[PDB]
Protein backbone atom coordinates (compact mmCIF):
# COMPACT_ATOMS: atom_id res chain seq x y z
CA UNK A 1 0.00 0.00 0.00
CA UNK A 2 0.90 3.96 -0.87
CA UNK A 3 0.19 6.43 2.17
CA UNK A 4 -0.04 9.53 0.90
CA UNK A 5 0.92 12.31 3.85
CA UNK A 6 -0.60 15.60 4.21
CA UNK A 7 0.28 18.33 7.31
CA UNK A 8 -3.51 19.02 9.20
CA UNK A 9 -5.97 17.78 10.70
CA UNK A 10 -9.47 15.89 8.66
CA UNK A 11 -11.17 19.23 10.03
CA UNK A 12 -8.74 21.60 8.31
CA UNK A 13 -8.29 19.44 5.33
CA UNK A 14 -12.19 18.65 4.97
CA UNK A 15 -12.70 20.80 1.45
CA UNK A 16 -9.98 18.35 -0.69
CA UNK A 17 -11.01 15.05 1.22
CA UNK A 18 -13.96 14.17 -1.50
CA UNK A 19 -10.86 14.91 -3.76
CA UNK A 20 -8.43 11.89 -2.00
CA UNK A 21 -11.30 9.40 -2.22
CA UNK A 22 -12.27 10.78 -5.66
CA UNK A 23 -8.59 9.97 -6.75
CA UNK A 24 -8.49 6.52 -5.49
CA UNK A 25 -7.89 6.70 -1.71
CA UNK A 26 -9.38 3.94 0.60
CA UNK A 27 -9.58 5.31 3.70
CA UNK A 28 -7.88 8.62 6.16
CA UNK A 29 -6.51 8.25 9.19
CA UNK A 30 -5.32 11.06 11.35
CA UNK A 31 -1.94 10.80 13.10
CA UNK A 32 -0.37 13.48 15.05
CA UNK A 33 -0.74 16.50 12.64
CA UNK A 34 -1.02 14.78 9.42
CA UNK A 35 -4.14 13.14 7.53
CA UNK A 36 -2.39 9.96 5.95
CA UNK A 37 -4.25 8.91 3.09
CA UNK A 38 -4.26 4.91 2.03
CA UNK A 39 -4.18 4.30 -2.09
CA UNK A 40 -3.51 0.87 -3.56
CA UNK A 41 -0.61 3.10 -5.54
CA UNK A 42 0.41 6.99 -6.04
CA UNK A 43 -2.01 8.67 -8.14
CA UNK A 44 -1.74 12.80 -9.58
CA UNK A 45 -2.70 15.03 -7.03
CA UNK A 46 -1.83 18.53 -6.85
CA UNK A 47 -1.38 19.22 -2.79
CA UNK A 48 2.27 18.21 -3.16
CA UNK A 49 1.37 15.39 -0.29
CA UNK A 50 4.49 12.83 0.72
CA UNK A 51 4.19 9.27 -0.80
CA UNK A 52 5.51 6.57 1.16
CA UNK A 53 5.47 3.12 0.81
CA UNK A 54 3.79 0.86 3.63
CA UNK A 55 3.57 -2.52 4.56
CA UNK A 56 0.91 -3.87 5.92
CA UNK A 57 2.08 -5.00 9.05
CA UNK A 58 3.87 -2.70 13.55
CA UNK B 1 -12.82 0.26 33.61
CA UNK B 2 -11.54 -0.35 30.79
CA UNK B 3 -7.99 1.03 30.91
CA UNK B 4 -7.54 3.02 26.87
CA UNK B 5 -4.72 1.95 24.81
CA UNK B 6 -5.31 4.11 21.39
CA UNK B 7 -7.85 5.88 20.03
CA UNK B 8 -8.28 5.76 16.42
CA UNK B 9 -9.68 8.88 14.29
CA UNK B 10 -10.73 7.47 10.54
CA UNK B 11 -12.69 8.42 7.62
CA UNK B 12 -14.42 5.84 5.52
CA UNK B 13 -16.20 5.43 2.99
CA UNK B 14 -20.02 4.42 4.44
CA UNK B 15 -21.19 0.50 4.11
CA UNK B 16 -17.31 -0.44 2.31
CA UNK B 17 -14.85 -1.23 5.23
CA UNK B 18 -12.04 -3.96 4.70
CA UNK B 19 -9.50 -5.07 6.91
CA UNK B 20 -7.11 -3.36 4.66
CA UNK B 21 -5.10 -0.37 5.71
CA UNK B 22 -5.68 2.02 7.49
CA UNK B 23 -8.34 -0.48 9.38
CA UNK B 24 -5.91 -3.39 9.91
CA UNK B 25 -2.52 -1.76 11.02
CA UNK B 26 -4.64 1.02 12.90
CA UNK B 27 -6.98 -1.39 15.06
CA UNK B 28 -4.53 -4.80 14.44
CA UNK B 29 -1.18 -2.81 16.00
CA UNK B 30 -3.31 -2.75 19.77
CA UNK B 31 -4.97 -5.75 19.10
CA UNK B 32 -8.90 -4.96 18.40
CA UNK B 33 -10.54 -7.57 16.55
CA UNK B 34 -10.39 -6.27 12.51
CA UNK B 35 -12.71 -8.16 11.17
CA UNK B 36 -15.47 -6.95 14.15
CA UNK B 37 -14.74 -3.50 13.35
CA UNK B 38 -15.45 -3.61 9.86
CA UNK B 39 -18.50 -5.92 9.97
CA UNK B 40 -19.87 -3.50 12.93
CA UNK B 41 -19.13 -0.26 10.83
CA UNK B 42 -20.50 -1.64 7.73
CA UNK B 43 -23.97 -2.31 9.24
CA UNK B 44 -23.67 0.98 11.17
CA UNK B 45 -23.04 2.68 7.92
CA UNK B 46 -23.89 0.47 4.68
CA UNK B 47 -27.46 2.69 4.58
CA UNK B 48 -25.74 6.13 4.25
CA UNK B 49 -24.76 5.24 0.32
CA UNK B 50 -21.87 7.10 -0.97
CA UNK B 51 -20.73 8.80 2.31
CA UNK B 52 -17.61 9.67 3.59
CA UNK B 53 -18.21 8.51 7.10
CA UNK B 54 -15.93 9.66 10.68
CA UNK B 55 -15.65 7.61 13.00
CA UNK B 56 -13.23 7.15 16.01
CA UNK B 57 -12.50 3.42 17.70
CA UNK B 58 -11.33 3.23 21.49
CA UNK B 59 -9.10 0.36 22.18
CA UNK B 60 -8.67 -1.39 26.11
CA UNK B 61 -6.19 -3.03 27.07
CA UNK B 62 -8.13 -6.44 26.96
CA UNK B 63 -8.48 -5.61 23.33
CA UNK B 64 -12.08 -4.55 22.72
CA UNK B 65 -13.20 -1.54 21.12
CA UNK B 66 -16.08 0.79 20.78
CA UNK B 67 -16.23 3.34 17.92
CA UNK B 68 -18.65 6.36 17.46
CA UNK B 69 -19.57 7.56 13.86
CA UNK B 70 -20.43 10.90 12.54
CA UNK B 71 -23.30 11.46 9.94
CA UNK B 72 -22.32 12.03 7.58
Amino acid sequence: MWVYRLKGTLEALDPILPGLFDGGARGLWEREGEVWAFFPAPVDLPYEGVWEEVGDEW
Amino acid sequence: MKKVVAVVKLQLPAGKATPAPPVGPALGQHGANIMEFVKAFNAATANMGDAIVPVEITIYADRSFTFVTKTP
